[PDB]
RNA sequence: AAACUUGAGUGCAGAAGAGGAAAGUGGAAUUCCAUGUGUAGCGGUGAAAUGCGCAGAGAUAUGGAGGAACACCAGUGGCGAAGGCGACUUUCUGGUCUGUAACUGACGCUGAUGUGCGAAAGCGUGGGGAUCAAACAGGAUUAGAUACCCUGGUAGUCCACGCCGUAAACGAUGAGUGCUAAGUGUUAGGGGGCCCCUUAGUGCUGCAGCUAACGCAUUAAGCACUCCGCCUGGGGAGUA
RNA sequence: AAGGAGGUAAAAAUGG
């Protein structure tokens, strides 16, 4: 899974990478591609509103079926492919009527395997079902919050959640974060865990590789000036020098909770992370 | 290689639903080149302890002979998935 | 495994003599039979019988006890061994117990006693001491 | 290996009919057993206890091969080329 | 003394023979010791395995 | 150079086993969470206190979460080279013992160097985390108490994959082989009439012999042969 | 009846 580079240079020293053995086709499905120009963290006013985004390799977008709403028709896993837009890999599947779609690639999905969706689908990896029909204790991913909107939860590499119980209109689920919350039982989920489990272990190794990923450098608050940052100024190095560490925009940033009050989901959230 | 498979169906099962369930699982145990030598029912019996809050259970016995255990494994997988079968066990001989 | 049949035979004789047994059965071989014949001729044992059965045959020794139940064989000692073999010249032939004992020897003229080795003026491999 | 496969191997390699103790028969059966245990270990890597018996079989086959090579070089060469154990 | 199985000649014990297993099970459900039941060790092993099978299949109780 | 079947393996018919590896199922119990009842203690000790609890603890009933170990069987019992192996089920797999006498015909023993396994603690990466618990905090005891005791409590204790390679890793008893009184149990077998004989283990008692003595004594520490390892006063030192 | 092996409770201030 993980390949460790030899220290031929100080740049490569301690660097690692995925071996991409899971990938079975190295080019994408042409008809499922769309252009994805970079925003570099700049909004519709043309202003930088999120720091540290910019540059990086050009990417095409792969249209991904998060909805899994094509029910009662088998689809055969043509290939597992790399996708630059997300940590998970993606499986190109071919339905029995000849329509082709990308899905998040679950752990253990193999080329030639069959997947299905709907209330009658079997409980096996890659099948999509309403939480109504998914048994208690099952590990799932790509979970909807609103029926028919498409999966929004547990889509990263290695992500999964566990079905815990079934109230009347809602099913209890334990999310990767540890939160236990209710989700409408008409919402769908895909059986299994998202694949590419070694993603998090990669040692990026050098600054340039982050740059290829489109991440620009993070300048620490303490090495700016007072007009730049609450931590700026001071002669020589200085400690934080106030009761709490502060964000660049002057808000406390260590332990201060920011979840807004009076949210609709607060009565659905059973146990915080 | 022979196998005796014993399973328990929940007491609160309709007659037709139980008939369909037993037929389905007998067919499963027959599928993978495994010949069902003989299937029988011991009726509803009192359980020595509550299983899923049930004091009774419909006991089904099946004998099947096979050269592998694919049918038995599929039976066990579908019995774990099922919410109608409470207990199951497979004995070689 | 077995590595010295002659030592095994001598130890069988010693153990039987200690327990004051009358007879002793062991697997046979030509060297063992010659040793037993020398013992009989010298008077340390009573009789020797050979059983020409299958599996190399059997030797059946009969031990000799004097008056007062005194043991005629006082002791047997293996001299030459697989781990270290001992040879002596005719003029260097050892006397066991100042002559009161025998040294069984193996010579070009057959396995004989030290007295015969000295008489014939020959040496050889000193198989054992008996007294 | 199954007794049926063992019977097949001994029939194939026996020097004469009714021969079960020949070095050829013993070492062919040992080759089959060694291969079966190797295939088992490939899946069950951490089965040291099984691997120990495997090594005992390997050493027994080695000693049988040494004896056969000492007694009849041509038979030894023929057997090793037949079994692919060199 | 004598062993029930050795005397009766039965050379196999079926875990579904709850009436027979009740003979060697205690009042509270524990397996009676061999030195008390008189059974042989060979069949005591078979009995223990059968009793545990029955416990798993809920034919017999644990406690 | 040529033969033999007694050692060593093989075939044939049988036996038991917590031997190992991987998946799955299960009951008891502990901790925690929620809720109903309920009042002022609980817990703990030699005696206490810290601590928890009037915001409702502890007790009790129900449900849920999760980790870990398998009560009775269980036995000088079994298995394994040793370390070790105890819920149940399935798959893969190692070894051992019994009888037989087709089969090979000495092919055996030991084993420096080598190569593997190896309790617990410990190390790395990633998981997991109930219980217990180094460190640590508080209370007690005490002349003092860096403890024993009490209340907590992190690593760790569990899993995967690597590493480490050590223990009073002991029977403080190297392996192989044969021989040398007996009595009596038990595990797995076999043969001849509850009895006798017999194979392999596992215990106890006890001759000859051995031993400084204690003791060992067919499971030798007796009598012998082969090979290996090791010792040569106590410290210094398993150190430089 | 007297000796050998395994497990297993309950008790406990401190200094001579
Ligand atoms: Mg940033
Ligand atoms: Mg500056
Ligand atoms: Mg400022
Ligand atoms: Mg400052
Ligand atoms: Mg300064
Ligand atoms: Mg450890
Ligand atoms: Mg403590
Ligand atoms: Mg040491
Ligand atoms: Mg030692
Ligand atoms: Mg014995």
């Amino acid at each position: 899974a993980i390949k460790k580079y030899k220290p031929i240079t100080n740049g490569r020293r301690n660097m690692t990478s995925l071996d991409f053995a899971e990938i079975t086709k190295t080019t994408p499905e042409k008809s499922l591609l769309k252009p994805l120009p970079k925003k570099a963290g700049r909004n519709n006013q043309g202003k930088l509103t999120v720091r540290h985004h910019g540059g990086g390799h050009k990417r095409q977008y792969r249209v991904i079926d998060f909805k899994r709403n094509k029910d009662g028709i088998n689809a055969k896993v043509d290939s597992i492919q790399y996708d630059p837009n997300r940590s998970a890999n993606i499986a190109l599947v071919v339905y029995a009527d000849g329509e082709k779609r990308y899905i998040i690639a679950p752990k253990g999905l193999e080329v030639g395997q069959i997947v299905e969706s709907g209330a009658e689908a079997d409980i096996k990896v890659g099948n999509a079902l309403p939480l109504q029909n998914i048994p208690v204790g099952t590990v799932v991913h790509n979970i909807e919050l609103k029926p028919g909107k498409g999966g929004q939860i547990a889509r990263s590499a290695g992500a999964s959640a566990q079905v815990l119980g079934k109230e009347g209109k809602y099913v209890l689920i334990r999310l990767r974060s540890g939160e236990v919350r209710m989700i409408l039982s008409t919402c769908r989920a895909t059986i299994g865990q998202v694949g590419n489990l070694q993603h998090e272990l990669v040692n990026v190794g050098k600054a340039g590789r982050s740059r290829w990923k489109g991440i620009r450098p993070t300048v620490r608050g303490s090495v700016m000036n007072p007009n730049d940052h609450p931590h700026g100024g001071g002669e020589g190095r200085a400690p934080i020098g106030r009761p709490s560490p502060m964000s660049p925009w002057g808000k406390p940033t260590l332990g201060k909770k920011t979840r807004r009050g009076k949210k609709s989901s607060d009565k659905l959230i059973v146990r915080g992370r | 290689r022979t196998y005796e498979v014993m399973y328990i169906v929940r007491p609160n099962i309709e007659e037709d639903a139980k008939k369909a369930l037993v037929e389905r699982f007998n067919g499963i145990l027959a599928t993978e080149g495994a010949e069902v030598l003989e299937a029988k029912d011991w009726g509803k019996r009192r359980l020595a302890y509550e299983i899923n809050d049930f004091k009774d259970g419909f006991y089904n016995i099946v004998r099947v002979k096979s050269d592998n255990n694919k049918a038995t494994d599929e039976f066990q997988r579908l019995a774990k998935i099922s919410d109608d079968i409470i207990r199951y066990m497979v004995i070689r001989e | 495994t077995m590595t010295d049949p002659i030592a095994d035979m001598l130890t069988r004789v010693r153990n039987a003599n200690m327990v004051r047994h009358e007879k002793l059965e062991l697997p046979a071989s030509n060297i063992k039979k010659e040793i037993a014949e020398i013992l009989k001729s010298e008077g340390f044992i009573k009789n020797v019988e050979y059983v020409e059965d299958d599996k190399q045959g059997v030797l059946r020794l009969f031990l000799k006890y004097g008056q007062n139940d005194e043991r005629v064989i006082t002791g047997l000692k293996r001299i030459s061994k697989p781990g270290l073999r001992v040879y002596a010249k005719a003029s260097e032939m050892p006397k066991v117990l100042n002559g009161l004992g025998i040294a069984l020897v193996s010579t070009s003229e057959g396995v004989i006693t030290d007295k015969e080795a000295r008489k014939r003026n020959v040496g050889g491999e000193i198989i054992a001491y008996v007294w | 290996i199954s007794q049926e496969r063992k019977n097949e191997i001994i029939k194939e390699y026996r020097v004469h009919e009714t021969d079960t103790g020949s070095p050829e028969v013993q070492i062919a059966v040992l080759t089959a057993e060694i291969n079966a245990v190797n295939e088992h270990l490939r899946t069950h890597k951490k089965d040291h206890h099984s691997r120990r018996g495997l090594l005992k079989m390997v050493g027994r086959r080695r000693h049988l091969l040494n004896y056969l090579r000492s007694k009849d070089i041509q038979r030894y060469r023929e057997l090793i080329k037949s079994l692919g154990i060199r | 003394k004598v062993c029930y199985f050795t005397a009766n000649g039965i050379t196999h014990i079926d875990y579904k023979d709850t009436e027979l297993l009740k003979r060697f099970i205690s009042e509270r459900g524990k397996i009676l010791p061999r030195r008390v039941t008189g059974t042989s060790a060979k069949y005591q092993r078979m009995l223990t395995t059968a009793i545990k099978r029955s416990r798993h299949m809920a034919l017999l109780p644990y406690v």
